[PDB]
């Protein structure tokens, strides 16, 4: 931002990824590993 | 005081608008001097507050002050006679309102002038005296 | 009413006595058009010294940090009536102090009406809109062809209340808002004020271009002062009347006692030649009888106009302005640094708002007026 | 096809749409007297007036046409008076037109500064300014006053201000009385009233009466407005009115009650006083004669220092006299610590200015006997050194040394 | 007579509190945190025992100052009792315009506990007779308070709608309706219902202002009732109404 009044939220224009996982690199940027709902 | 001041006033806006605002309340006032002081202040504002801000935003402000001063031509002898001494000099340093000024004089002239020729007293001398309760006084020193 | 037979109904409409003996109250309490679930069990008698009071988890979340106040009011308070009065007013205060959690806009009027007015305006004006549609920023052009922005922050009800208008330009904008007035109305007020000031803008942009703006750097649109550089290691700052820009501004010179004098004297004698029909620069040229340097930069890229104490340019906004009255030093300083130094010295005596001392570099009399 | 429009065109005015100044084919005097004599020769001669103003009133239920009726008229042959003003040169139509003028004015309370930043209310009051004759001064007066009494502020402010053109020499004193009822009725509005009653033509005893109608409610002014009153009171001084007024005021005024806008307004206050006391030798001397006559109550207040110090700094003829009084009063078990502590805990920023003044005094006090006096002269130095500038601090230690080596 | 005892702490600490007040004619202690511990009945009893009404106007404000430093706040009730206790006699004494202090006082206090204050004072100052120039000026100044909250103005409006209306109860109401305060048609329609029942200027100004600022709120039903209300051209500035009146239909 104590914290924050509303949660107004962006998409990153990806589909429904269920079972997300994040690894924090800080090698670039943040680089994460997900499973799209269709099985990918 | 007010001659000294003006080098301030072409420079200033705030101070000019203050002087005016004050003189406004000297013109309705109770004591004698307030008027002849407020007259002297306008005469001198019109004189050197413009030859003729923007000229459109001087010709309306001058013609506003002049609207005030038509009142003073209404007021008694002392306050008039100051404007007859003053208008020559107003025109000299600020020529352009001659067309408003002269009419303003000419209208005051007409109140004493009998414009039918071969009518022998050509001037109204009997309305140029204010007599009430044996106070026999000049008003309008023609 | 007087009796809590009717006054309770009137002031807690949605509390339903569940038991015959008015011992279990249940239902809702009102607050800022919001009902909250509540079951308030009393003993067999009418005692609040001892009562139970259970909630929905929403309710407890909102009265976090007053649980003690709640317990105190239960034990100190006379009757249930005033208990609910105080509780309700307290909920009012809790929410307003967490005001940042609210503002669902009514879409059948809002999102549509706002797009309709944006249509009425035209899509060359707008520059910014938030994903929550709270903040907007718009452009207009001057006849000069300048972009002037205007931020608006709109509420759950824009047409009902005035949109808070935040604008760069210096003098305060006043917006005669009616619920009948709109974005176009206020845009037109903005254009009116714009076209009103244009002259002032013309003057400011003319100085930013043809002179070395010194103290303001990429100045914003609210700035009415302009610290201009002229000659070398002497400055003049000018603050301009927005309504009467062409009119004489407030003026003065920083720099050398020996340099600054003839500028003052020339200013005194010529100021009558000032004329508000011309531009500020075109009047300065004829009043001060000089032409200006236009960013004498690359030649003297380490000449040190800097403090000569801290050896830096730009101390916390402050600039090296105070100089030596000496041909051989001319060493600039800061007000801050020269005061801090001269305070220490034996030689230094303070009159009212002035300090006399020795210039650090050359040990000649130098004067500082705070 | 209305009597008004028809007889206006007969009398020689061009009555227009509403979008530009209405033309006039003939002289205004000729127009006025022609309209008069045409109605005179007309049947139902006192009764036509009602139909005349009925025609007028039906027309001006359009705002724009009414504005043109209010605006300066076009002169073919080169600027002239407004139509409503020109109707109001005529004695017979006047009272009714005034009545109708007044009647609807309060439609215009809320819809102000419409299109081209135009004040329909200030338009319409102005239309009365400097009538040569108003026939029924009393009727005008009583309506206009009922108007002030009811109407909201901004607008009424403008009316108030604009009262002294309007009123003829007839009725000023009447207006005098009803404003005095507004004055005791209304605190908010002491200010312009004050201006107006300064610029009207009045009896002095009346002005005295109202002056006290201030001072009883001087407790009760909103703070911003204190300054502006007090000037009046100290212009409402004669050589003979002085103690009386200062005495009441010197009691009445608090400086304790008044608490960032507070300190600014307080400064304004002392400045206004400062400017008064600057300019009346009579006031400075008399102030001090009406503090020392309150040596008796050892409950006299903060103001009775701050005034001395101010008056010492400001006025110099008095320097001996304040120091005499200050010794005589502090010897008496009056002015003490609790005062002097309180003065420099709140009123430093007032006194910051009077640096050199406090210390001229402190130097005068330590040269004395009577540890009571010298205690005060010390405490002076302690506060002086605590609160002021570094220059003041230097001067403190300077003068301390001077004692130590000589005294 | 009702045999109320103050909490034990208070009867014991009673003379500490009676000590403090004396000081304040000529930062808040924890003794003053004990005003909480008093029930308003107990407080009612105490404030009577403390002799709050006796103060200098100076002292009153200083104390208000001090009561506003309360963390936690005085409950809606004490504040009520207090205000009833502190001020009401003072207001009901008023012959002249209330002192700037009290101006300051009432503003001051009302600022924080604007509802408790004006909850307390509104009704009884108005159902009083001898209610005169000075008093009405205090209630006007209350409703022009910048603090005074939309929700609270409506609670104020809410509670003024309980009262007996005369000359004075319009003047409060106009000045509160001059702040363009939203309404249920209920409140609006009852303002109008109330309003419509008669030669007093106050009557008209109120009428005029509502017809103009609240046009947007007014049904035809209301307009007919205005029609009847100014039938009496005892009403002045009748012509003005009629325009506005007409302007709606
Ligand atoms: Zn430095
Ligand atoms: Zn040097």
């Amino acid at each position: 931002r104590p914290e924050e009044g509303p949660g107004g939220l962006p998409p990153m224009l990806c589909p429904a990824s269920l079972n997300i996982c994040s690894v924090v690199s800080l090698s670039g940027g943040t680089k994460l590993l997900a499973l799209s709902a269709k099985g990918r | 005081l007010l001659k000294a001041v003006q080098p301030l006033l072409k420079v200033s806006m705030s101070m000019r608008d203050c002087l005016i605002l004050v003189l406004r309340k000297a013109m309705f006032a109770n004591q004698l001097d307030a008027r002849k002081s407020a007259v002297a202040g306008f005469l001198l504002l019109l004189k050197n507050f413009k030859v003729l801000y923007n000229s459109v935003a001087n010709e309306t402000f001058c013609l506003e002050i002049m609207d005030s001063l038509r009142r003073c031509l209404s007021q008694q002898a002392d306050v008039r006679l100051m404007l007859y001494e003053g208008f020559y000099d107003v025109l000299r340093r600020n020529s352009q309102l001659a067309n408003s000024v002269m009419q303003t004089l000419l209208s005051q002239l007409k109140q004493f002038y009998e414009p039918k020729p071969d009518l022998l007293p050509p001037l109204k001398l009997e309305a140029c005296i204010l007599t009430q309760g044996d106070k026999i006084s000049l008003q309008e020193p023609l | 009413m007087a009796v809590t037979e009717a006054s309770l109904l009137r002031q807690c409409p949605l509390l339903l006595p569940q038991n015959r003996s008015k011992t279990v109250y249940e239902g809702f309490i009102s607050a800022q058009g919001r009902d909250f679930h509540l079951r308030i069990v009393l003993p067999e008698d009418l005692q609040l010294k001892n009562a139970r009071l259970l909630c929905s988890w929403q309710l407890r979340t909102i009265l976090s940090g007053y649980h003690r106040i709640v317990q105190q009011r239960m034990q100190h308070s006379p009757d249930l009536m005033s208990f609910m009065m105080e509780l309700k007013m307290l909920l009012e205060v809790a929410l307003k102090n967490r005001q940042e959690l609210y503002a669902l806009p009514p879409p059948p009027q809002f999102y549509s009406s706002l797009i309709e007015e944006i249509g009425t305006l035209g899509w060359d004006k707008l520059v910014y809109a938030d994903t929550c549609f709270s903040t907007i920023k718009l452009k207009a052009e001057d006849a000069s062809g300048r972009e002037h922005l205007i931020t608006l922050k709109l509420k759950a009800k824009y047409p009902a209340e005035s949109p808070d208008y935040f604008v760069d330009f210096p003098v305060p904008f006043c917006a005669s808002w009616t619920p009948q007035s709109s974005l176009i109305s206020i845009y037109s007020q903005f254009l009116a004020a714009i076209e009103s000031l244009k002259a002032f803008w013309d003057v400011m942009d003319e100085i930013d271009e043809k002179t070395w703006v010194l103290e303001p750097e990429k100045p914003p649109r609210s700035a009415t002062a302009r610290r201009i550089a002229l000659g070398n290691n002497v400055s003049i700052n000018i603050e301009v009347d927005p309504r009467h820009p062409t009119m004489l501004p407030e003026c003065f010179f920083l720099g050398a006692d020996h340099v600054v004098k003839p500028l003052g004297i020339k200013l005194s004698r010529n100021i009558h030649l000032w004329d508000p029909e011309n531009s500020v620069l075109q009047n300065l040229k004829d009043v001060l009888e000089i032409d200006f340097p236009a960013r004498a930069i690359l030649e003297k890229s380490d000449f040190t106009m800097d403090c000569g104490i801290c050896y830096a340019y730009q101390l916390d906004g402050t600039i090296p302005d105070q100089v030596c009255d000496n041909s051989q030093c001319g060493q600039p300083f800061h007000q801050i640094c020269l005061y801090e130094w001269l305070r220490g010295l034996l030689t230094s005596r303070q009159s009212f708002n002035i300090i006399f001392g020795e210039c650090p570099y050359c040990s000649k009399p130098i004067t500082l007026k705070m | 096809d209305s009597i008004f429009v028809k007889l206006l065109k007969i009398s020689g005015i061009i009555l227009k749409t509403g979008e530009s100044q209405n033309q006039l084919a003939v002289d205004q005097i000729a127009f006025q007297k022609k309209l008069f004599q045409t109605l005179r020769r007309h049947p139902s001669y006192p009764k036509i007036i009602e139909e005349f103003v009925s025609g007028l009133e039906s027309y001006i239920e359009d705002e724009d046409s009414f504005r043109n009726c209010l605006l300066s008229c076009e002169r073919l042959q080169s600027y002239s008076k407004s139509l409503i003003k020109l109707l109001l040169g005529i004695d017979i139509l006047q009272p009714a037109i005034i009545k109708t003028l007044f009647e609807k004015l309060p439609e215009y309370f809320f819809e102000n500064k419409n299109s081209d930043e135009i004040n329909i209310p200030r338009l319409i009051v102005s239309q009365l300014k400097w009538l040569d004759r108003v026939v029924d001064g009393k009727d005008l007066t009583t309506k206009i006053m009922q108007l002030i009494s009811i109407a909201p502020e901004n607008l009424q402010h403008d009316i108030i201000t604009s009262l002294p053109e309007i009123l003829g020499d007839s009725q000023h004193a009447d207006v005098g009385k009803e404003l005095s009822d507004l004055l005791i009725e209304n605190t908010s509005l002491t200010v312009p009233i004050l201006d107006v009653l300064s610029s009207l033509r009045l009896d002095p005893n009346f002005l005295l009466k109202v002056r006290q109608l201030v001072m009883d409610k001087l407790s009760s002014i909103r703070l911003e407005d204190l300054p502006v009153i007090i000037k009046f009171i100290l212009h409402s001084v004669t050589a003979m009115d002085t103690l009386e007024v200062i005495s009441e005021l010197r009691e009445k005024l608090d400086l304790q009650h008044c608490v960032s806008s507070g300190q600014s307004c307080i400064i304004l206050l002392f400045d206004v006083i400062k400017s008064a006391i600057r300019y009346e030798k009579t006031i400075s001397e008399a102030w001090i004669k009406a503090i020392e006559n309150t040596a008796s109550v050892s409950e006299h207040k903060v103001f009775d220092l701050v005034m001395l110090f101010i008056i010492y700094s400001t006025n110099t003829q008095t320097k001996k006299y304040i120091d005499r009084v200050l010794r005589n009063k502090i010897r008496s078990g009056c002015i003490q610590e609790q005062l002097l502590q309180s003065t420099f805990s709140v009123h430093y920023l007032v006194l910051k200015d009077m640096c050199s003044s406090i210390l001229s005094l402190a130097q005068s006090l330590l040269h004395s006997l009577d540890q009571s006096i010298i205690s005060f002269g010390s405490l002076l130095y302690k506060y002086a050194f605590k609160f002021f500038d570094t220059y003041c601090q230097q001067e403190v230690v300077g003068a301390l040394v001077t004692h130590i080596c000589s005294g | 007579a009702e045999s109320l005892e103050l909490p034990k702490a208070i009867q014991d600490q009673l003379p500490r509190l009676q000590q403090l007040l004396k000081t304040l004619e000529e930062a808040p202690p924890v003794e003053l945190q004990l005003l909480h511990e008093c029930s308003p009945s107990q407080m009612d009893l105490l404030c009577a025992q403390l002799q709050l009404p006796q103060l200098s106007d100076l002292g009153l404000l200083r104390l208000c100052t001090w009561l506003l430093a309360l963390s936690p706040d005085l409950s809606l009730s004490n504040a009520t009792v207090l205000t009833r206790s502190l001020f009401l006699g003072r207001i009901l004494s008023l012959t002249s315009s209330a002192s700037r202090l009290l101006t300051t006082a009432l503003t001051s206090f009302c600022a924080k506990y604007t509802y408790p204050v004006c909850s307390a004072l509104l009704d009884p100052v108005l159902q009083a007779p001898g209610t005169g120039p000075a008093q009405t000026e205090l209630l006007c100044c209350l409703v022009k308070m910048e603090s005074l909250e939309p929700d609270a103005q409506v609670l104020m409006l809410g509670q003024i709608l309980e009262l007996p209306w005369k000359e004075e109860t319009f003047l409060v109401l106009q000045s509160l309706l001059e702040r363009q305060v939203e309404m249920t048609p209920e409140k609006f329609s009852v303002l109008m219902e109330k309003l419509c029942k008669t030669t007093s200027m106050a009557y008209a100004k109120l009428m005029l202002t509502v017809m103009t600022k609240y046009q947007a709120n007014i049904t035809e039903t209301q307009r007919l009732g205005l029609a009847m209300a100014l039938e009496p051209n005892t009403t002045f500035l009748r012509k003005s109404l009629k325009a506005a009146l007409k302007h709606l239909g």
